[PDB]
RNA sequence: GCAAAAACA
């Protein structure tokens, strides 16, 4: 570690970067995660009475709790309604501009969403299969059900989404086409299940995590609200979201005066929150900029059923009797987490009060803004999700002092409750860091959390190629690397990228091309590289025939429309190939010939969205349109 | 290997085993022969050393028993980026003293 | 020309085949365009080894005039699967095409490369220079198109005929005609699920963050990863 | 690999092997030589060769090196040559078909290594100069 | 809020020193040098001069793995990267392993299920890290790192 | 694996009673083991007919035993351990367990146990030897 | 045996 330290011509700031366990294997989680997510669902009621009483917090339902009883020499959960409608209050009547642009979307642009883009999620329980199924599919299957046991057509818009669900909600019975029922308790529960799974490829700490996603009926209410939360959050120079670091620290302070700077972290912020001042937030927001009642209920139903949550408890707890181990539910044999039994419904368990990772990581950045917003904190505060940076600008020590401590209490109003040990507080300002970024005077260092893969992305030669060299010019754009990082990172890519493609020593395509004269004439073919540092955002085709590297009967041959095979800015070419109980596999083909008279009719929706009113058999009128 | 005159240069050989892997994390069983030029009873504890005698030459041969996951294997066979970072350093103090006198 | 019922015949196809499924509304495309029922996998570049290793990599369309053997060396399955050195034969011994296609089909992606050559940078200027990271456009455009306008200008450019006077008043003047000279060998149905990437490149005013120095035009904002540095400048001429 | 070991150590399997390869007779290992060259011209220098080789020497048949040198030319000359080329001379060394393994005919490096101590074949001491038993005990 | 003085000193945890874990040895890493030629070309000449005998034996690993290893190098060498399993591969690849462990355990399975209440032993810093350090910073007379350049085109 | 009750027609045969680290032919087991043990008095016909992989296998298995067992009883425990000994047993067909180690176990005349258990053994390799031979020889 | 709060074998 005294290596990593110089003392001459350079900074420890600079090679920090050193610490980083690059080029390892990332941790990877093992076996069940019922002991994790049980803690996670522990905790929260841990924490919310100074001296730990879990059994009494287990029947709190509203989280809100008085002063004087929020715990400040630890973590502490739950919130004080006061606090928080005092500081939604702050928070509204400053950033009078941000307010009017979520208005001018909450009014105009909010009941104009596709409902399909909830396709490009995440992985999705369905409550049909009882598995797990894509996002993409998840939805199909959704829609069909709400045809099926609703038999009014949804709308394009999401909006119609949401009172499908609504409407289908309040039905005592509903069956789904296969011909299986449901219950609405049954429904109700399936809604309120949360399914959760490891959280992989997560470096930066010793203990795994699980994060939790939600169920397709109420994604939905989730994506508008966290669609909300972005456009507030984009207009709001405290968010986390843009060079609000590098803006800050182009700033110039009194010549004689105490300059702070607060760099620390977020302890259990996931087991710390609670939906009901989520709520409140939104609630103060709607009401004081002057929404009709129905965005009331529109931007409040998502916390109303996350107060309800079933997160799934993985597989069971593992116990050893010998040598031999198993996996038991809780309950069936007393454990650590005896006092969540009663909770248990089924294989899930209930928690009213508590938060998971991967549902709302801006609702939760507002709410520590909107804390954030006070009289005597006067300074500059920049917060994403669970890591926050403060710079405090006051006249004395004390003055700085107390107005970190106001921070800190504020925060724990709505139970933010930073981490006292990754907290760090300079007392003249210029060191500190923030996400993976590091302060230091008027410079600000871009260190990645990963290394470009520097391999081929896996799909051709030219994409992967293209690809590459893309990430490779993000990656030195972004300051994280430079001329000779750079230039030994393209070559290390290129001798990767010639491997994968059989393009080094003795194979069967360099022997095929060698055996009929074939002259290896790109980088994938043997050929040597063309790309430079200064010309790695160049197409490799276009640059070769610039050079004369590239004949124009072999742009000729190549580049042929007709040919067998057939941002990426990579021109089509011969290279340009792709790689060749469920019960599911007929549906997905039949959809592709759905697909594929599509695509070969309209130009349109290669353009824009499939925007046609109706339409079902109605396709006849375009193509009686094309002989017209 | 080959060392730039045409000789091979032997590590050594790392033997895979059925692996009948169906995970991506999956191990995968392994029997890693290397050439060890020191042997140590408290470094090496699980490996065991064998004595190997070409051209009348000395040489110490160790066989371990692993099983590796496939993940791991692939992040490996990338280990050549670990040049990054000693670069990145070496880098920026060279171009600080250029930076320093206009002077490369 | 004879083929048109054909493309009825996969109308009659889909209900026939598929029926219950294409009876939805033309508003699920936006839904189904992306339906797979393959797992999204958290690694597609760890499968590519084995994928140029296996046997018949590539899932070629038909055709006859590759031969299905080759100096003693099998090319297709007799959709079929091709060989992994079935490409490569293509660049010595493929089908012939126009000179005009193929000016078009590498049509903005050359104009990147004289437009760089041509610059002369200038003599390299080291300091303790401090690159601010603002958003700027990434590569020039032929012309200044509005932003939520480019699609609309695609539009003509493909579908003149189907298109609403709404859509043509929010259209970008004088680049129009411009788009028609250089996708015009590419304009047919052949390349034209592609082509439509190329005709946006040359009027998408996309922004991206870029370190500068100094304010950075179209001009010098594409090649901006060499041109500037927190220790090195370049006087871009 | 097996057809030099063949060939090397027993000096009547070599003395067989060169006159049939030499005067186009069947030869049991026939269908191995015509595998182990590639498509060549060489055939005819190579025969020759052998022919200057027997007329200088004809008592060849008793140092293994000489053995090796007469078993490269002869499995060249047997080997499978091109009618629409001319012939050429005969090379110092060649490359087996299919493969990147050398074959040479001093002997130097390759298939076959002649070391004044020892001769190995394939990586395999097949001789040694004065400890070994190529011939046997009784 | 509170102000130091002193940097956090870290406790060294005592024990036992951790052995070497890696997939590969490291430092300890030789070559032996072979005549030019292909991969089987080496593994041959390696296999038919070399005689193998076992100086220190671990109950890990059994010697009798050499007979794999023997078995893998022939194999190589007659051109069959991929032959046939032995009787030593038994207990060489834990083949049957879950089978024999899952199997025992519930033959001598006795007493009343717990908690699994995992435990991770202690270990100290061990003395050949910094011999590690010093020795992978020897001088080579080959450059061992071969990457193909890239284009040149400004200054 | 799991039992199948059902009515059975015995096939009585011999059957090995142990398995064995390597077979050898009777033959060539007194060779075997004088190498083993006494190779300082053995001659080279001796060494020629005894089986070296067994020899090596049978010295390896037996440097820690003939330390705690006596002359005799090492020679036979190695006997053993190459010899085949086969016995009469009724067994199943189709259901050959190789070895009756485990007839008790997994046989009898009211069920089987199913087993998973290959052939690990070169018989099939020595087959394709011989069918090559007879394929060239025809 | 690999690996760490249990998965592979």
């Amino acid at each position: 570690m005294n290596l990593f330290t110089p003392l001459s011509e350079i900074n420890p700031t600079t090679t920090q970067e050193l610490l980083y366990a690059y080029t390892g294997p990332a941790p990877v989680a093992y076996g069940t995660r019922t002991r994790a997510v049980l803690e996670n669902i522990i905790r929260p009621y841990q924490y919310f009475y100074k001296e730990p009483n879990v059994q009494r917090a287990l029947d709190i339902k509203t989280g809100c709790k008085e002063p004087e009883d929020i715990n400040v020499e630890g973590p502490s959960s739950g919130f004080h309604t006061a606090s928080v409608l005092k500081l939604a209050d702050n928070f509204f009547r400053k950033y009078r501009p941000a307010m009017e642009k979520l208005k001018y979307w909450i009014l105009v642009k909010l009941p104009k969403l596709k409902y399909a883009e909830l396709s490009k999620g995440r992985q999705t329980y369905s409550f049909i299969h009882k598995r797990n199924l894509p996002a993409p599919i998840a939805l199909e299957e959704t829609v069909e059900f709400l045809e099926q046991n609703l038999r009014r057509k949804i709308g394009p818009t999401l909006l119609s989404y949401c009172q499908a669900i609504a409407d289908v909600m309040e039905l005592d019975e509903t069956t789904y086409e296969y011909t299986i029922k449901f219950s609405r308790e049954e429904l109700w529960d399936q809604m309120r299940t949360l399914n959760t799974m490891w959280k992989h490829l997560e470096r930066g700490r010793l203990n795994r995590r699980t994060i939790a996603t939600p169920s397709m009926l109420i994604r939905g209410f989730v994506k508008i609200v966290e669609d909300a939360a972005k456009e507030i959050l984009e207009n709001v120079p405290t968010s986390g979201v843009p060079e609000k670091l590098a803006k800050l620290a182009s700033k110039q302070t009194f010549h004689t005066a105490v300059t702070g700077e607060l760099s620390g972290d977020q302890e259990k912020f996931n087991e710390c929150l609670d939906p009901d001042a989520m709520r409140l937030m939104w609630t103060v927001f709607l009401r004081k900029l002057g929404c009709p009642d129905w965005i009331m209920e529109l931007f409040n139903i998502p916390f109303m059923v996350f107060k309800s949550k079933l997160a799934d408890m993985g597989e069971g707890l593992v116990y050893t009797k010998g040598k031999l181990t198993d996996r038991k539910p809780l309950g069936e044999m007393p454990s650590e987490f005896d006092d969540l039994v009663r909770n248990v419904v089924g294989n899930s368990i209930s928690c009213r009060l508590g938060m998971f990772m991967g549902m709302y990581n801006l609702t939760s950045t507002l709410l520590a803004l909107i804390s954030i917003e006070r009289e005597e904190l006067t300074g500059s505060h920049v917060e994403s999700s669970d890591d926050f940076i403060h710079f405090f600008n006051c006249k004395t020590h004390e003055e700085m002092f107390k107005q970190a401590e106001t921070l800190r209490l504020t925060l724990k109003l709505v139970g933010i409750n930073m981490s006292p040990s990754k907290c760090i507080l300079i007392s003249p300002a210029g060191i500190g860091e923030f996400n993976s970024k590091f302060h230091h005077r008027d410079f600000v260092g871009n260190v990645a959390t990963e290394l470009p893969a520097l391999v081929p992305n896996g799909t051709n030669p030219m994409t992967d190629l293209a690809m590459g060299l893309n990430v490779i010019k993000h990656s030195v754009n972004t300051g994280q690397m430079n001329l000779c990082t750079g230039a030994l990172a393209m070559r290390i890519f290129n001798h990767a990228y010639k491997y994968a493609y059989m393009a080094l020593g003795v194979t069967r395509r360099t022997r095929f091309m060698e055996e009929n004269a074939i002259t290896p004439l790109l980088t994938n073919q043997g050929a040597s590289p063309v790309h430079s540092f200064s010309t790695m955002h160049l197409d490799e085709v276009a640059l070769r025939r610039h050079l004369g590297l590239l004949d124009e009967e072999t742009l000729r041959r190549i580049l042929n429309p007709n040919n067998p095979v057939t941002e990426d800015y990579s021109v089509p070419s011969c290279f340009k190939y792709t790689l060749s109980h469920k019960a599911l596999l007929n549906k997905e083909e039949r959809y592709q010939r759905v697909t594929s008279i599509i695509n070969k009719l309209f130009p349109e929706v290669l353009i824009q969205e499939a925007s046609a009113p109706g339409t079902v058999e109605s396709l006849k009128r375009r193509l009686e349109l094309v002989v017209e | 290997t080959r060392d730039p005159s045409g000789n091979c240069q032997f590590w050594g050989m790392v033997l895979l085993g059925p692996h009948h892997v169906k995970r991506d994390t999956d191990n995968a069983p392994l029997l890693i022969a290397e050439i060890m030029g020191e042997d140590t009873e408290e470094k090496y504890p699980k490996h065991s050393v064998f004595s190997l005698k070409v051209e009348e030459k000395q040489f110490l041969l160790s066989l371990k028993i692993t099983s590796f996951s496939r993940n791991k294997l692939y992040t490996f066979s990338n280990i050549r980026r670990v040049l990054i970072q000693p670069a990145s350093i070496y880098s920026q103090v060279v171009l600080s003293r250029a930076a320093e006198n206009n002077s490369l | 020309e004879c083929t048109l019922r054909a493309l009825v015949e996969e109308y009659n196809g889909a209900c026939k085949e598929a029926p219950k499924e294409m009876s939805k509304q033309f508003t699920d495309y936006n839904t189904f365009k992306r339906y797979t029922t393959s797992k999204k996998d958290h690694a597609p570049q760890m499968r590519l080894v084995y994928s140029v290793r296996k046997p018949w990599p590539i899932s070629m369309t038909p055709s006859k005039e590759i031969p299905l053997v080759f100096n003693g060396t099998k090319l297709k399955d007799t959709r079929t699967r091709a060989n992994i050195v079935v490409p490569d034969y293509w660049s010595k011994y493929g089908s012939q095409t126009s000179l005009e296609v193929v000016n078009a089909i590498l049509y903005a992606e050359d104009l990147k490369v004289q437009r760089f050559f041509s610059t002369e940078w200038g003599e390299i200027r080291y300091g303790r220079m401090l690159p601010f990271r603002k958003p700027v456009q990434a590569c020039p455009t032929i012309e200044e198109v509005n932003p939520a306008s480019i699609p609309h200008t695609l539009l003509q450019v493909f579908c003149p005929q189907y298109t609403t006077l709404d859509s043509k008043r929010k259209a970008h003047m004088g680049a129009v005609e411009k788009l028609k000279r250089v996708m015009e060998p590419i304009c047919k149905v052949q390349t034209q699920e592609s082509a439509v990437h190329i005709a946006r490149s040359l009027i998408d005013s996309n922004k991206k963050w870029l370190p500068t120095v100094v304010d950075h035009t179209p001009r010098t904002a594409e090649m901006a990863h060499f041109l500037c540095s927190k220790y090195h400048y370049v006087h871009t001429n | 690999k097996s057809l030099l070991k063949s060939t090397i150590l027993h000096a009547e399997r070599c003395k067989e092997f060169v006159g049939n390869m030499l005067e186009e007779y069947q030869d049991p290992a026939e269908t191995t030589v015509q595998s182990l060259v590639p498509i060549n011209t060489w055939g005819k220098s190579a025969k020759r060769k052998l022919q200057e080789e027997i007329t200088s020497d004809p008592d060849w048949h008793q140092c293994p090196r000489k053995r090796a040198k007469m078993s490269y030319l002869a499995i060249i000359a047997g080997s499978i040559q091109d009618r629409d080329k001319k012939q050429t001379n005969v090379p110092r060394a060649f490359m087996l078909r299919g493969s990147q393994i050398e074959y040479d005919m001093k002997a130097t490096r390759g298939l076959v290594v002649d070391t004044t101590n020892r001769i190995i074949v394939g990586g395999e001491t097949v001789l040694r100069e004065g400890k070994g038993g190529p011939e046997g005990y009784v | 809020w509170t102000q130091m003085k002193k940097l956090p000193l870290l406790k060294e945890k005592e024990g036992p020193p951790s052995p070497w874990r890696a997939l590969l040895l490291g430092a300890d890493s030789e070559y032996i040098v072979c005549p030019p030629g292909t991969d089987q070309e080496a593994i041959s000449w390696i296999h038919s001069q070399s005689e193998i005998e076992c100086i220190r034996e671990s109950k890990s690993t059994p010697a009798s793995v050499i007979t794999c290893l023997t078995s893998s190098l022939q194999s190589f060498a007659e051109g069959n990267p991929v032959r046939s399993r032995i009787h030593e591969d038994i207990i060489a690849f834990g083949i049957n392993k879950k089978q024999e462990k899952k199997q025992s355990a519930s033959s001598s399975a006795s007493g009343e299920w717990k908690r699994a209440e995992y435990q991770v032993e202690e270990m100290s810093l061990p003395p050949w890290v910094e011999e590690e350090m010093v020795l992978l910073r020897s001088d080579q007379e080959d450059n061992w790192i071969e990457l193909e350049k890239n284009a040149i085109y400004t200054e | 694996g799991e039992i199948r009750y059902g009515r059975m027609l015995p096939f009585r045969k011999p059957v090995q009673a142990c398995p064995t680290i390597e077979e050898v032919n009777p033959a060539s087991i007194p060779h075997t083991l004088l190498q083993v043990f006494c190779p300082q008095y053995t001659t080279l016909d001796s060494k020629r007919k005894a089986h070296m992989g067994a020899v090596e296998k049978l010295k390896r298995v037996m440097e820690p035993i003939c330390k705690v067992q006596t002359q005799e009883s090492a020679v036979h425990i190695a006997r053993s351990l190459i010899d085949s000994n086969k016995k009469w047993l009724p067994t199943v067909v189709d259901h050959t367990p190789r070895t009756a180690e485990m007839a008790h176990f997994l046989c009898s005349k009211y069920h089987y146990v199913h087993t998973n258990t290959q052939d690990l053994s070169d018989t099939r390799s020595i087959d394709n030897l011989c069918g090559e031979l007879v394929k060239r020889s025809l």
